[PDB]
């Protein structure tokens, strides 16, 4: 036979070694990262990402540094599709919220529209 | 839904392996209190073994509980052989940590964590 | 030109000084608050404004490769001197 | 392209292509993909049931003789449904050659241990248990090798954070080295360094 | 409430607990575990030390960087106390001696120094001042220790109105002089007592419970002006207590009574050298002094601290004295001492 | 002590809210004139089951499932809410 | 005074003028002892003895769904029909139009940069007002 049939849910929360507080009380976020509007390049809007909620950063009294207690504060995971991220978050027991992929709609670009006859879209200078 | 097992074909053999592991830990605990010369009683160590087994009493997947039995026997191999020390055994007793606020009101009083 | 707070504590060139009720002065109890008494904003005020007859002046801070990258400064504003963004040496066109 | 660009070895590329065809058609039961990179290295991407029949082949076939197990490796890629990727780097001292044998697993599927082929793997896949949680069935002494004895979790998985979950300190009350939950005096600062411009058009993927 | 002392973090090591503590006498037995429990919350702990700085080395891993500030002081110097307590929001005093010396007798250590510390903490605006007296403090007491400590308690109260005064009965731990006093009299001849030590009744208290009570009194605003009496959960006689001490240590026990006729003279027999005296006549008068029961004063359970008995920690204290032939033994070996 | 507000959840495209829509096109206006200072919050959503939340005094909220009902059944349930006043 | 949280400083559902409910994400934490707003209100209910049936933010949003389910359905404009019935309810009582002409409170660029408690406490907005009054 050399196979079994597991009808139950794929769940590995007892195996990862993560404490319970960083399983149930966190909120994973599954999102295509938004385009840095400083830059027209769109290679940062390709792959899905999973972050978590940002917990407390406080002042270190010695140096003024950003001390923190959240271990998962720097954990940003990369997933090629959305449902892989959803299956990964269901697999680890993380409660997740999903933003959809915001794509720009195609615009009607016309260079002659800058020099129309009766339309308002004449440019005032070039 | 056809996956490959580890040791157990279903939940009954898996519970058999959990039960043999519990038998082995229950035999091991008096020697663990003795040779490590811990400062707890034997009954307190058996209570901690009971708590660590009841922590994972919710899983209905045979591969996950097979891996839990494998990891528990690795813990037992590191316990029978003196590979762990007094510190690694007493890490199961979260003693130096303060008890965390459990109710909403004291968590509201001390911090931002829900 | 370091100035001293009313609590008796020196003030850095940033302006950082602990308040009177702040407990974090206790790290200086029996010890010293190390500040540098050569303020950069006061040592750059002492530099003379360089008169040139050009319209655009190039500055690398002196030393060639031992200074900063060579940048070009416009001096069309007869009101305001052209301060270098790296070294702070300010230039004025003499016309 | 003479001074800076690396000189391409086309002879080794053709020879590894021919040997990859050779291995792909001798073992069609397990071999999924065969690929040769630009710098002429061969990968035989196989099925995880074929750990023993491939590696015993390459160790014992007279045209392969991959006698030395150089490096056994796991790679965590969480976007795949079999996230862990087991890599066998093999050296044939007879034919002066190097091959790579790659396969897959998830957290729960046991990979067949290769100590009956290469005893060199006796620690390596043990490390793959210690770092990745990949279980290896019929291993002689499978346990942790690199982490602390009471350490909970598998560190080199990518869902495991850089700093752990517990840290140590000596405690004078209990006169003992204890583990508290980890707190940093300074947070590990994350540098978002990905340039938003496509660096390599040759590795462009087709869109959805 | 200044912004730098606002409590942050999860209460771990590198957090900000909002407590700035000047712990006088932190180099001793109680101050060790007090700085241990304060620095694991992330408290600014000022340690004024009198001794060699090497004897403060064990205080350095007890907290995060910049959370312990070591500084010199003199007992007869109000300038050093003003230099120390001026930034703190709590001052805990722990200066004590089991014996009187050439330079410091009991009137200096218990009456003069805590009154000076509390006066300087008052005129520098310190919010909380905690004093550690002894449960058997009595003006009419037969021992100089308890008389001077009751006088100093009265003076700490009358110069600091919100002083939290704490009465431990008999503190035991790894570095105590209560169970280690009992366990290190074996080769002297058979543990001498008055009337076989069965006319005095004690209830010892454990040092982690004392420390939890002190720190939960730091964090309680309702402990201002109160007077606490930290006692154990069970009251023993002295004889069955020494029975239980030598029975946990797995030692032979051959007692004999020792009356007034020469057991006050073993004091002047055993401080003949200028070292630490192994026993003194004040320690004689205090071992054979029963612990009073004060129901009106609050205790550990009125601060939410569970009093841990001796049958859980006596093995931890007294495993050091077992030779080798009963080192590897169990806690289920000794039948416990009878309560009263 | 009495009814304080009514909430009516429904949908635009679901047939299960259909008679509930037939309650609002025909029988809401003379409802609102009969209850001048009773807030009756009509909430249209994407795929919810229809619902009748009746909040009473001291935060007591009672729940009626208006799924797949006709206009007369929704009218009878709402007038039983108006008549009961728990 | 109960010190609350700000929009960068809490996870929080705001609904724009078109009905599209949208959640903010926690960027930083509130300064000092200041806590999140509904945390404060829920703890006040726990003090007074009128404890509300929610403990976590998801339970607040389940209550918020019970009030209206178009508050927890994010980036979604739920189309609101029944203009005719609101019109027929509008024609009941004739309130009369005043002869004061319609003047907005924000006539020029002077009146834009200081509207709420955050903008009036801003030195950038203060420089903007000082630089548009000249
Ligand atoms: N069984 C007990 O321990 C009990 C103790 N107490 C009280 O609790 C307090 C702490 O007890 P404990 O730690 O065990 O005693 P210790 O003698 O071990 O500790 C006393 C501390 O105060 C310092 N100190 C002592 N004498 C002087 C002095 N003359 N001038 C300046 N500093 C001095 C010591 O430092 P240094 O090395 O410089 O001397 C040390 O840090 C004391 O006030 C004691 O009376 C009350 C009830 C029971
Ligand atoms: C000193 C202390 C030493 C600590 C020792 C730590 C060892 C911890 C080992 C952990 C391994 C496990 O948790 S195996 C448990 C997994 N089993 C399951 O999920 C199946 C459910 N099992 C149960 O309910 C078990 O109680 C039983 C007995 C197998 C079946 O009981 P049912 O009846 O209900
Ligand atoms: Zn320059």
């Amino acid at each position: 036979t050399q196979l079994i049939t597991v009808d139950e849910k794929l769940d590995i929360t007892t195996l990862t070694g993560v404490p319970e507080e960083h399983i149930k009380t966190r909120k994973a976020r599954i999102f295509v990262p938004a385009r840095n509007n400083m830059q027209s390049g769109v290679n940062n809007t390709k792959k899905w990402k999973m972050e978590f909620d940002t917990r407390e950063r406080w002042e270190n009294p010695l140096m003024g540094w950003a001390s923190t207690a959240d271990p998962l504060s720097n954990l940003v995971l990369t997933f090629s599709t959305k449902e892989d991220a959803i299956a990964f978050a269901e697999k680890n027991g993380w409660s997740y919220d999903v933003e959809e992929r915001k794509v720009p709609k195609p615009k009607s670009k016309s260079y002659g529209a800058n020099f129309s006859w009766n339309k308002r879209t004449r440019v005032s200078t070039k | 839904t056809s996956v490959k097992p580890i040791f157990s074909r279903d939940m009954n053999e898996a519970k058999r392996r959990v039960r043999e592991l519990y038998r082995a830990w229950y035999r091991e605990v008096p020697n663990t209190v003795h040779l490590f010369q811990l400062d707890i009683s034997v009954k307190q160590g058996r209570d901690k073994v009971r708590e660590m087994f009841k922590k994972n009493a919710h899983v209905t997947d045979p591969r996950v509980v097979d891996l839990l039995v494998i990891k528990g026997k690795m813990e037992l191999e590191e316990t029978i052989n003196v590979w762990k020390q007094r510190t690694h055994v007493m890490r199961f007793f979260h003693e130096t940590e303060a008890p965390r606020p459990k109710d909403f009101l004291s968590k509201f009083y001390v911090g931002h964590d829900p | 030109g370091v100035r001293t707070s009313p609590t008796g504590e020196k003030v850095t060139h940033t302006g950082q000084v602990y308040d009177d009720e702040d407990y974090r002065r206790v790290r200086f109890v029996g010890r010293q608050k190390e500040v540098n008494e050569n303020f950069a904003i006061d040592l750059i005020a002492e530099q003379p404004v360089s008169q040139v007859g050009s319209r655009v002046i190039s500055c690398d801070g002196g030393g060639g490769a031992l200074g900063h990258p060579r940048v070009y400064i416009n001096l069309d504003k007869e009101t305001k001197t052209g301060t270098c963004g790296y070294c702070g040496l300010q230039f004025r066109q003499q016309h | 392209t003479r001074p800076t660009v690396r000189p391409r070895n086309d002879v080794a590329h053709k020879q590894l292509s021919a040997f990859g065809e050779y291995v792909a058609e001798i073992l069609p039961k397990y071999v999924q993909q065969v690929q040769v990179s630009c710098f002429s290295e061969l990968e035989i991407c196989i099925h995880p049931d074929g750990v023993i029949p491939v590696l015993t082949f390459l160790r014992d076939h007279s045209n392969a003789q991959f006698k030395s197990l150089a490096d056994l490796t796991a790679v965590d890629i969480p976007t795949r449904q079999n996230r862990f990727e087991i890599v066998y780097n093999l050296l044939s001292l007879r034919f002066n050659s190097r091959i790579r044998v790659k396969t897959y697993t998830d957290e729960l599927t046991p990979v067949e241990s290769s100590v009956s082929v290469y005893k060199a793997a006796n620690w390596y896949e043990r490390e793959i248990w210690d770092m990745f949680g990949v279980f290896f069935a019929n291993h002689p002494d499978l346990r942790r090798i690199l982490t602390d004895y009471g350490f909970e979790g598998h560190p080199f998985r990518k869902d495991f954070p850089l700093s752990g979950y517990v840290e140590l300190r000596y405690d004078d009350e209990v006169k003992r080295v204890v583990a508290e939950p980890v707190e940093l005096a300074q947070e590990f600062r994350k540098f978002d360094l990905n340039s938003p411009w496509e660096a390599f058009p040759a590795y462009r993927q087709p869109p959805e | 409430l200044h912004h730098a002392v606002i409590p942050h973090g999860k209460g771990g090591r590198s957090s900000v607990s909002g407590i700035v503590a000047t712990v006088f006498g932190a180099t001793g037995f109680l101050g060790r575990y007090l700085v241990n429990h304060l620095g694991r919350m992330g408290s600014q702990v000022i340690v004024p030390y009198r001794c060699e700085p090497y004897d403060t080395m064990h205080l350095r891993p007890m907290g995060d960087l910049g959370q312990i500030i070591f500084m010199d002081w003199n007992g007869r110097d109000k300038d050093s106390i003003r230099r120390a307590v001026e930034h703190s929001n709590v001052v805990i005093n722990l200066v004590g001696r089991e014996w009187e010396t050439k330079n410091f007798d009991f009137e200096d250590v218990f009456v003069k120094i805590p009154q000076a510390i509390a006066q300087v903490s008052k005129e520098a605006g310190v919010e909380k001042f905690i004093h550690i007296s002894h449960l058997n403090a009595d003006i009419k007491s037969s021992s100089k220790y308890l008389r001077n400590k009751a006088v100093g308690e009265k003076e700490v109260r009358e110069t600091f109105p919100e002083a939290t005064i704490i009465k431990p009965a008999d503190i035991f731990g790894r570095e105590d002089r209560f169970l280690n006093y009992f366990a290190n009299i074996r080769w002297f001849g058979g543990v001498p007592l008055i009337s076989l030590g069965k006319k005095t009744v004690k209830q010892p208290v454990y040092i982690v419970d004392v420390t939890k009570g002190i720190i939960n009194a730091i964090k309680d605003p309702d402990a201002r002006g109160k007077t606490f009496a930290f006692v154990g959960p069970n009251r023993y006689l002295l004889f069955d207590l020494v029975q239980y001490v030598f029975a946990v240590a797995h030692r032979p026990f051959l007692p004999y009574p020792m009356p007034h006729f020469a057991y006050r003279w073993i004091g002047r027999l055993f401080e003949i050298s200028p070292f630490e005296p192994w026993t003194t006549r004040d320690k004689v008068e205090r071992i054979h002094t029963t612990d009073r029961t004060l129901p009106h004063l609050p205790g550990l359970e009125d601060l939410g601290v569970q009093a841990t008995p001796l049958e859980l920690k006596a093995i931890e204290v007294l495993r050091r004295h077992r030779t080798y032939r009963w080192l590897s033994s169990e806690i289920e070996d000794v039948q416990p001492a009878k309560t009263v | 002590l009495g009814l304080r507000e009514i909430r009516i959840h429904l949908c635009q495209r679901s047939p299960g809210s259909q008679g509930v829509r037939d309650f609002i096109e025909k029988r809401y206006v003379e409802l609102k004139k009969a209850n001048p200072d009773l807030p009756i919050l009509i909430r249209e959503c994407s795929d919810v089951q229809p619902k009748l939340w009746a909040r009473y005094a001291f935060g007591q909220e009672k729940n009626v499932s208006l799924n797949n009902f006709s206009a007369d059944q929704v009218t009878r349930a709402l007038e039983n809410v108006l008549s009961s006043k728990a | 005074i109960l010190p609350g949280a700000a929009y960068t400083e809490k996870s929080a559902t705001y609904v724009n003028t078109e009905g599209r409910a949208q959640q903010t994400k926690v960027a930083v934490m509130p300064p000092g002892l200041a806590r999140e707003d509904w945390k404060i209100i829920r703890a006040l209910s726990e003090i007074a003895g009128m404890t509300l049936p929610y403990d976590t933010l998801d339970q607040v949003r389940n209550r918020l769904e019970e009030v209206s389910p178009n508050l927890v359905r994010y980036d979604d404009v739920e189309g609101a029909n029944y203009f005719q019935q609101a019109s027929e309810l509008s024609k009941l009582v004739n309130q009369q139009l005043l002869a004061d002409p319609l003047v907005p409170p924000q006539l020029t660029i002077k009146d834009f940069y200081m509207t709420d408690s955050i903008s009036r406490a801003s030195q950038t907005m203060a420089k903007c007002v000082k630089a548009v009054t000249e």
